[PDB]
């Protein structure tokens, strides 16, 4: 885990099991053996679910298909189609979804990047209104994008990452947004999950996030929602903003702090055991030297804007309440 | 993904010299207990779904609450997928014990398992406690002290290897909670 | 590290390293140096410039001021002068570094460390 | 980093599947040809420097117009950069011999280099010259054991038939 | 968690310098009285059972009321005794933590803190606890400091609750 | 905050059982190791900032790259905050050398640290090289024979090299 | 002593976008010029301590 | 002052609860390091003078400009060597303080807080002073537990200094 | 960086109103003094190099133990040569910074901040450098207007310094 060891980043960043590549290298018929398609078979379903669970009676649906793609019927291209047009892969991400969630998740497992532009976003959601759902995913598949990156032969990958799509900055920080590293299912993380729609002002602000590397402590941030002010009214409590406007940029540049994991029992002062305020327990901060039944931290993860000669004594701050620094960024 | 070899190689490269005589001596170590190594994950390998059988099935007896109505036990496909789960990890488990180093276990399994589980609902302790019990049964198995399979081999000491195998365990088990 | 923790190597002698780490800069003198350990031969080269424990030392500076040996004044035998290699080819390969003509002989390998830390 | 044991791990895990006997009589075959490869990487970190410096010596005295002006290199600077990369190859081939598999060696040395020999005006032929000296310069049954000399040309011959 | 070595480093880290002196000193001091913790921990540990339902059953020769009034609260149902000896089991482990890690730690952070909100919130009595460990201090049959220290823990609880 | 004896607490009670007495002797073990424990503390609070000062010029001296003009150390201001952030390490080494445990340490200082050092261009594998050479000055040091009585302290020796090693694991 | 000149919009501002804490609107509040004419430079040193402790601390 | 006992009653009054367990123990363990830090205070104030001379004179021959150099800070005049036995038995006395507070304290209080100004507004480099402390560490002869106390406190004054 | 006009454009700045007549004033009378400034700066630029070797001779023959010293800090090594006329230098540099600019900002955020914990961890003495801006401030041979302006940089450096 980090950046240094190994002199490879991308490994690190959780993308370590996405690096092997699928391909069908035998031409012709597989008769006897079914080694090799079983599992070029199981990385389509790792794919294109996206390491969702299907269990052995589910494995029923879909077995024509399966057993279509075993034949010479199906290019890989096409069997990735079937599985993507069944009542499976309708059930997880589309039933579950708002329409925009779902585009994404498409992307997610077919193509293998994130949308990056609110406009990739009017083409499929276009299709989608004027023609339904099978012409939906066919124009996912039936485009220049998937031809030329797989080749028909190839199972998709996740390549939203890697410099040679041209893409965006915005839709390489997304990237991981939205691949989380192995064990993190389609809806294993939060901001998919089923009725979410994932990144929404991210992706239609091409709003570039951070990266947050999976573990490592503060692997979660799930960072909080802000309003729009007087129009469009608003609640401006929650997340310190993007940005840094003047008047304060004096003393260094600034930094939007995230900080992960903020709770009562590790939230001290800065020394060991939980504080008594009574001489028995009542354990949360007195407001007016009069019992109070309102939490210190009152959301888990509050992020902090501080400019750079106010950092030390932030960093020390974060660590005095226990809580865990998901990343840093310069703005 | 990174063996007891690779380590040893990215520690020298970024000390930017050569391997050097008290690190081959160490590893020379490593590979005259290879065959241990190589007959201990045979054990762990050859009692798989035993271990997962028994530890799971003693997470839900131990904590009855999973199986009643609202727990994450409570479905045919809720016990299956955590009976799945439990597999998985002792399948990379396995696979820290032929690396020699957790690489493998940190890089694939490990990183992001945790909030994976916060974000299904899965509590964390009954996990910790499933790998606690695959724990106590893994190493029971490889030290041929389990109380149902007592197979033959060639007598040795292997009280090293089994701290490591509670090492990989206790690092999942930590890494859950 | 698995390898390591399980099988672990002793740790030698640690005097050179005591030197430096026990007493402050002005206190013991030539040790203050001590940690520096052994680079290889490229790093002391003009890109990087590394620096030895020699030059740290009294010893590298070591230049009289007003001070002429005359050499002809001694005995007629005792005037020896000796050459490390007797040949051309050897004394410069084609390529530039050398081990005895230019300051490519900064960067042999070996005589990184320091033996005057003794005093 | 590819070896042996990374290989049978990752391929079984491409799988879905724990490790069987296969992988087990891989690893075992790590542990027969061990002796052979740690014995040339305690040679080759006895004598890394005579190495690299009859290579480069060697490098030069095959091309001369490497210092005949900028093409290659005409300052000593320049020939410090020669000495460290071979210092480095050699280094990758120590690597490469401990993990037993071309792994170090692809990934740290081989992967990408011809758009920086390419970009920089290196040319590779001048690197072939100094690993085609050492790699006719180590005798058989001299020094090393002769399948320790096997395993030692076998990775030299990677890096050259990896460079042009 | 409130040990003696936390808050020896808590307080230097607090104050950002080494760990003088004085915090080796205190060290020193949890390493004298950890012996007779650790016996009196030992015997605690030996008598568990014999002293949790000794304990409950001196509650309930106490206030004979409490197995014959009819409620959720009180232990006259099965369940009620259960909880009973549950809640005492939990007093005597957490004084068993604190033997252990040599200050009232785990009392104050797994036990104290919020204990009042519960005794309100489900109506239970102090004073039916507090028996409980006045039992529990008769009954525990230790010598010497080691009796000092489980009496100090334990008339420790006793004065949390009230 | 975790010691050993919290570590052991915590284990025990989220498994919701007592201590065996096979915990409570290991534990008694670990007090009869303590007094060489407050010694090694009292050897590193004591020589810190010759440490701290000897680590950095062997560093400078090895990597002159950082006191060159447009070092990440150059300037006075950080060079300063160079000596510092060796001093803080050094700290947080002793601290977990108290405890047993290497929660402190995780906690306070490494833990995020590694963010920071990213978020400023601060070279990492030169901060190792630091932690590295305190490492083999703090743990010579640790192996001193004077003025203490003499006696056998190998664990505690590789002990407090894993607490290094960790740190120079974090930044790298 | 609050009034049209006195008032800060840019503080405002910054702090109804969320950029900055309260905390460091009051920081920012007392530096002002229009405090340190306003409270500061009539006071005796030693009675500024005694308004900002007060009007901080409470 | 920093005394162990101020410490432990400064942090239990800044959390307002009493002095449970913990501080006590740390209470002990400072009366029993006391003795062998009373013993090196009684040997340390039984031979002062020639402690102070001794390190004079080791300043003097470390450094022998500093007796030739013309000027007011330097030790030429006879006044600029009354100030050297000066301030070397002041740091004497503040190492005897703090062996028997058992902490600290006087030497933070008395001596380390404020003395960067001294010694830059005076021009007194800071290791004239260190050479001194390194005198005193090896000439005041005492052996064993003492003489860890009082290496101790003066290269605590030497990692102040530097 | 601190020049006059970030100085002007930063209050006006916290004070959210514009840059009215006061700070206009303050860049026009910048504007008339920077012409000597830039003539002291030019000069001072041409002569570095016997300006940096002149003020080290004058620390080496003002402390001639310094080159007899054996140790890492003190100028007997080759390297302690180096890095002493490369002090030097950087503070030949800064005065020049500070003349270009017109206020002390180059030296208080390149030199001035933090100086202290350098020349304490690394045991420098203030006053090696205050002997070589002494002759820096004798060699220099500027006249006039502009040489009250490099007096008024290196004694500001000499005054910060002690
Ligand atoms: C067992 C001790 C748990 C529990 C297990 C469940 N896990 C469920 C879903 C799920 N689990 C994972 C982690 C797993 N998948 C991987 O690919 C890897 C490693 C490579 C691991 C360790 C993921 C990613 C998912 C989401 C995808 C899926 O559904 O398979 C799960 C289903 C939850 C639900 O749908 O409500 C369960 C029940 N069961 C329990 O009772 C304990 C807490
Ligand atoms: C459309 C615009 C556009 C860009 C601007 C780049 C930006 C960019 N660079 C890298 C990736 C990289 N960029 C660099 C570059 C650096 N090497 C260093 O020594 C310097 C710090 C720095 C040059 C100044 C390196 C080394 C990598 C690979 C990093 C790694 O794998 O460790 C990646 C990840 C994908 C990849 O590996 O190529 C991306 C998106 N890509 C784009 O698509
Ligand atoms: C390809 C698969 C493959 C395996 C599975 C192993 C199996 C295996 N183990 C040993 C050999 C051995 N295996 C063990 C292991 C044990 N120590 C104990 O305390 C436990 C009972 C047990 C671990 C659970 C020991 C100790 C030896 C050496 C026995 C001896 O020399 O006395 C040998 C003989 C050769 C040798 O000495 O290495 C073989 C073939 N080897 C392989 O090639
Ligand atoms: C890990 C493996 C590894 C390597 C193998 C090297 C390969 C390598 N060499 C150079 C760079 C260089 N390599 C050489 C070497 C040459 N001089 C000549 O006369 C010959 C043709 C040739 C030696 C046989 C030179 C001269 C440069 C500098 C080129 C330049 O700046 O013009 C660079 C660019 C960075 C730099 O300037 O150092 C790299 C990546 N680096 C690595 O990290
Ligand atoms: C790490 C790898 C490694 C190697 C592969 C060797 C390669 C090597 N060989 C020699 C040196 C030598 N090698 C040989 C060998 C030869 N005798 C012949 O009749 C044949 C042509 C050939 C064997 C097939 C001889 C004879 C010398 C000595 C040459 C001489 O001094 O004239 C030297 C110079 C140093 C020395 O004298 O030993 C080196 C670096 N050394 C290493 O460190
Ligand atoms: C961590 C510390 C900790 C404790 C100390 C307990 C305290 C506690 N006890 C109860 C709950 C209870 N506790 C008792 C116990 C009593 N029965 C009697 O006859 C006596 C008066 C008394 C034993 C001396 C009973 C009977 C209940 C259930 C009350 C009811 O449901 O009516 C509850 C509510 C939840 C529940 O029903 O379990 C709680 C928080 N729980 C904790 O988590
Ligand atoms: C509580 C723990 C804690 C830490 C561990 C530090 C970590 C830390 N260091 C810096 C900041 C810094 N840290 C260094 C240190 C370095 N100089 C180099 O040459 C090396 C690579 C490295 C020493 C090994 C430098 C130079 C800066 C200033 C960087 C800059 O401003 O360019 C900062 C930003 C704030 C500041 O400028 O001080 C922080 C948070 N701070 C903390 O609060
Ligand atoms: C408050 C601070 C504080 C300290 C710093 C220690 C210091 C200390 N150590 C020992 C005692 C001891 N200390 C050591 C330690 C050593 N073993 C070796 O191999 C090394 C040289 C060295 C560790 C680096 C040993 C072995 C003893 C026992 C000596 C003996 O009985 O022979 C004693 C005597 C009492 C005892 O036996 O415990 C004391 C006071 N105690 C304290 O109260
Ligand atoms: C230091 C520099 C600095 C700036 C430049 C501003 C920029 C700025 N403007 C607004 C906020 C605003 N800015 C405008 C201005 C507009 N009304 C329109 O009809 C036009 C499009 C536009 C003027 C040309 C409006 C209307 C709002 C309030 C928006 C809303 O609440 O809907 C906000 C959010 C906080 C707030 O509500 O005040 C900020 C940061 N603030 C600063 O601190
Ligand atoms: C509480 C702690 C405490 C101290 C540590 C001293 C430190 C100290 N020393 C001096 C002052 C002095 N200190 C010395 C001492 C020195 N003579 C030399 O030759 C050596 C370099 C050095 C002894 C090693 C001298 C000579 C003076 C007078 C300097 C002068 O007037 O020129 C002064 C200024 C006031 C005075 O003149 O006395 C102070 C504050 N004072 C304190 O209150
Ligand atoms: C931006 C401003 C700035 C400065 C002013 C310098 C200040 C400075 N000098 C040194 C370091 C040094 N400075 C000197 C200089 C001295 N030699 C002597 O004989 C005299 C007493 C003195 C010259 C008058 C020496 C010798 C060292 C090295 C000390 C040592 O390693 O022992 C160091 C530590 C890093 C290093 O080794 O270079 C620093 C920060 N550096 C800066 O970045
Ligand atoms: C009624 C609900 C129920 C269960 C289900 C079991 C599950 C169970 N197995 C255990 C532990 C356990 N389980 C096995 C594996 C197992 N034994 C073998 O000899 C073979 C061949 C096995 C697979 C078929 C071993 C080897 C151990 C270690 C104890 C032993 O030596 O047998 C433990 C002890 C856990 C611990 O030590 O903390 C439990 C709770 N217990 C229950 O109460």
């Amino acid at each position: 885990l980090g950046t240094v060891l190994g002199n490879s980043s991308l490994d690190k960043l959780g993308l370590d099991k996405f690096v092997d590549r699928f391909e069908v290298n035998e031409a012709g018929r597989p008769d006897g053996f079914s080694a090799d398609y079983e599992v070029i078979i199981r990385a389509c379903y790792m794919q294109i679910f996206a390491n969702a669970y299907i269990m052995e009676s589910e494995r029923a649906e879909m077995a024509k298909a399966e057993s279509e793609f075993r034949d010479g019927r199906f290019t890989v291209k096409e069997f990735c189609r079937a599985l993507a047009k069944s009542y499976q892969y309708r059930k997880r991400f589309f039933d579950g979804r708002p329409l925009y969630g779902a585009i994404e998740l498409c992307f997610k497992h077919i193509l293998g990047r994130t949308p990056d532009g609110l406009e990739h976003y009017r083409a499929k959601s276009a299709v989608y209104d004027t023609k339904g759902y099978e012409a939906f995913i066919d124009a996912f598949f039936d485009d220049g994008e998937y031809d030329a990156f797989y080749d028909s032969y190839c199972v998709p990958f996740y390549r939203g990452h890697l410099t040679t799509s041209n893409l965006s900055m915005a839709a390489f920080t997304h990237m991981f947004q939205v691949v989380r590293g192995s064990s993190t299912s389609d809806k294993a993380n939060p901001r998919t999950m089923t009725n979410q729609i994932t990144l929404n002002q991210a992706g239609i602000q091409s709003i570039p996030l951070a990266v947050v590397a999976p573990g490592a402590d503060g692997a979660t941030f799930l960072a909080p929602d802000a309003s729009a002010g007087s129009w469009q009214t608003g609640f401006s409590g929650a997340t310190k903003a993007r940005t840094s406007h003047g008047s304060r940029q004096e003393k260094g540049k600034m930094f939007r702090i995230e900080v992960a994991n903020n709770t009562q029992y590790s939230a001290v002062g800065g020394g060991s055991g939980i504080k008594l305020q009574s001489r028995s327990g009542k354990f949360y901060k007195m407001r007016n030297m009069a019992p109070a039944k309102v939490s210190t931290f009152r959301r888990a993860n509050n992020v902090y804007l501080v400019p750079f000669d106010e950092l030390s004594a932030t960093y020390i701050k974060i660590h005095k309440n226990g809580g865990s620094i998901a990343s840093i960024t310069p703005v | 993904m990174l063996d007891a070899f690779s380590r040893v190689v990215v520690n020298s490269d970024s000390k930017a010299a050569y391997v050097g005589g008290s690190d081959l001596q160490s590893l020379k170590t490593f590979i005259s207990d290879g065959n241990k190594r190589l007959d201990a994950v045979n054990c762990i390998v050859s009692n798989a779904s035993c271990i997962v059988s028994d530890a799971i099935s003693g997470m839900i007896c131990e904590n009855p609450g999973l199986i009643a109505p609202g727990g994450n036990c409570y479905t045919n496909r809720r016990m299956a997928a955590c009976l799945r789960d439990g597999e998985i990890i002792l399948r990379y488990v396995s696979y820290a014990l032929l690396a020699g180093d957790s690489s493998v276990l940190d890089d694939r399994c490990l990183n992001g398992l945790k909030e994976t589980y916060i974000a299904l609902g899965v509590p964390t302790a009954s996990t910790s406690r499933a790998v606690s019990i695959m724990k106590a049964a893994s190493t029971a198995f490889i030290m041929n002290t389990a109380s149902g399979r007592k197979i033959e081999i060639a007598a040795g000491d292997c009280q090293a290897l089994q701290s490591e195998a509670a090492a990989y365990f206790d690092k999942v088990g930590s890494a859950v909670d | 590290d698995i390898a390591t923790a399980v099988y672990p190597p002793v740790t030698p002698d640690v005097r050179r390293a005591f030197g430096a780490a026990s007493a402050p800069s002005t206190v013991g003198g030539r040790k203050a140096m001590g940690l520096i350990k052994q680079l290889p031969f490229w790093m002391y080269g003009p890109p990087f410039n590394a620096s030895k424990q020699e030059d740290f030392e009294p010893i590298s500076i070591a230049n009289p001021d007003v001070s002429s040996v005359d050499y002809q004044l001694m005995p007629p035998g005792s005037v020896i002068v000796q050459p490390d290699e007797v040949s051309a080819a050897k004394m410069l390969p084609v390529s530039g570094m050398s081990k005895h003509i230019g300051k490519t002989k900064r960067l042999v390998e070996g005589d990184g460390l320091s033996d005057y830390s003794r005093l | 980093m590819k070896s042996v044991i990374t290989t049978t791990i990752s391929a079984a895990d491409a799988a879905g599947r724990f490790p069987s006997s296969s992988d087990l009589e891989s690893i075992q075959g790590n542990i027969q040809r061990a002796s052979a490869r740690l014995e040339a990487a305690e040679k080759l970190s006895g004598n890394h420097e005579a190495v690299v410096k009859e290579a480069g010596d060697a490098c030069f005295a095959k091309y001369s117009y490497l210092k005949n002006s900028g093409e290659a290199g005409d300052s000593q600077e320049k020939i410090n950069k020669c000495y460290r990369d071979v210092d480095h190859y050699m280094r990758l081939i120590n690597y490469s011999l401990v993990v037993g598999g071309t792994g170090p060696l692809d990934e740290w040395g081989i992967a990408g280099s011809r758009e920086v020999y390419r970009t920089l005006n290196l040319p590779g032929s001048a690197y072939i010259a100094s690993f085609t000296f050492t790699r006719d310069r180590l005798c058989v049954p001299r020094d090393m054991s002769s399948q320790a000399g096997v395993e030692f040309v076998a990775a030299l011959d990677y890096v050259i038939n990896s460079l042009s | 968690m409130k040990t003696p070595i936390t808050e020896a480093i808590a307080s230097a880290d607090s104050q950002g310098r080494f760990l003088s002196n004085a915090e080796l000193q205190s060290i020193t001091g949890r390493y004298q009285r950890a012996s007779a913790s650790l016996e009196a921990a030992k015997q605690l540990t030996g008598n568990a059972s014999r002293l949790i339902t000794g304990a409950a059953q001196a509650v309930y020769t106490k206030f004979p009321f409490v197995t014959q009034m009819p409620g959720p609260t009180y232990a006259s149902n099965a369940i009620g005794k259960a909880k009973c000896a549950r809640d005492i089991g939990y007093y005597l482990r957490m004084t068993t933590y604190c033997l252990v890690v040599g200050a009232t730690g785990p009392m104050d952070e797994y036990l104290v803190a919020g204990l009042e909100e519960i005794n309100r919130s489900f109506e239970l009595s102090p004073s039916w606890y507090i028996a409980a460990l006045e039992n529990i201090k008769n009954d525990h049959g230790l010598s010497g400091q080691a009796a000092n220290e489980a009496n100090t823990y334990l008339d420790y609880a006793i004065n949390v609750l009230s | 905050m975790l010691d050993a004896f919290a570590k052991v607490v915590a284990q025990a009670d989220a498994r919701g059982e007592f201590l065996s007495n096979k915990q409570l002797n290991s534990l008694e073990t670990m007090i009869g190791e303590g007094n060489k424990r407050l010694d090694i503390v009292n050897k590193i609070n004591s020589n810190a900032s010759t440490i701290v000062t000897n680590s950095a010029r062997a560093l400078f001296a090895e990597q002159p790259q950082l006191i060159q003009p447009g070092g990440n150390a150059y300037t006075s201001r950080r060079m300063a905050a160079c000596l510092r952030d060796m001093e803080i390490v050094l700290r947080y080494v002793s601290y977990a050398m108290t405890a047993g445990d290497s929660s402190v340490l995780d906690d306070r200082c490494l833990n995020g640290l590694r963010e920071t050092y990213q978020a400023l261009g601060t070279p990492g594998t030169s901060v190792a090289v630091a932690i590295q050479k305190m490492k083999e000055a703090s743990i010579a040091l640790a192996n001193d024979l004077n003025g203490v009585p003499l006696g056998d302290c190998s664990s505690l020796n590789s002990e407090l090299a894993v607490y290094f090693d960790r740190a120079a694991a974090a930044v790298v | 002593q609050l009034l049209s000149s006195t008032r800060q919009p840019f503080l405002e501002s910054q702090l109804r976008f969320n950029q900055i804490t309260v905390k460091d609107f009051i920081k920012g509040l007392i530096l002002s010029d229009a405090f340190r004419y306003l409270n500061y430079d009539v006071n005796n040193n030693y009675r500024f301590v005694e308004m900002c402790i007060q009007r901080i601390l409470g």
